[PDB]
């Protein structure tokens, strides 16, 4: 074997072709951004989720 | 296509007739639990 | 006929109240974060 697939057919597992060291692939980082505000009437400072 | 339903028309009739005969000889008791033998004017007296 | 003795009984019923609330990022779904996909995606606007 050379490469693993996940429970869906994306390659998440790579064995190094040079050292035969088998490595997981993670995603880089992604997600969502939310904003916390008390109201523009109330302040100008925010918190970010 | 169209498929016929499971619960057929005469079944649909015979489940409906037992809604009538049991209302006509047991009344409130027909639905309240075990159906109980009783006169129909007594059932009306219960309802009224 | 009038009931003389009786019983009691507990029955159960079950009914959902919520759902697995999800979310789909478009870039890691319709693109896979290729630069090519994001630039034809502007031809569809803020559909996502
Ligand atoms: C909210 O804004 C109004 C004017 O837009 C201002 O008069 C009011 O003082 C503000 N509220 C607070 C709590 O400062």
């Amino acid at each position: 074997q050379q490469f693993g697939r996940d429970v869906s057919d994306f390659t998440d597992s790579v064995r190094d072709p040079k050292t035969s060291e088998i490595l997981d692939i993670s995603p880089c980082a992604f997600g969502g951004v939310s904003v916390i505000t008390p109201g523009t009437n109330a302040s100008s400072e925010v918190a970010v989720l | 296509t169209v498929l016929p339903p499971l619960l057929t028309d005469d079944m649909i009739a015979a489940y409906t007739a037992a809604l009538v005969s049991g209302t006509a000889t047991a009344g409130w008791t027909f639905g309240a639990g075990a159906a109980l033998q009783i006169p129909f004017a007594m059932q009306m007296a219960y309802r009224f | 006929a009038i009931p003389t003795n009786f019983s009691i009984s507990i029955t159960t019923e079950v009914m959902p109240v919520s759902m697995a609330k999800t979310s789909v990022d478009c870039n890691m779904y319709i693109c896979g974060d290729s630069t090519e996909c994001a630039n034809l995606l502007l031809q569809y606007g803020s559909f996502c």
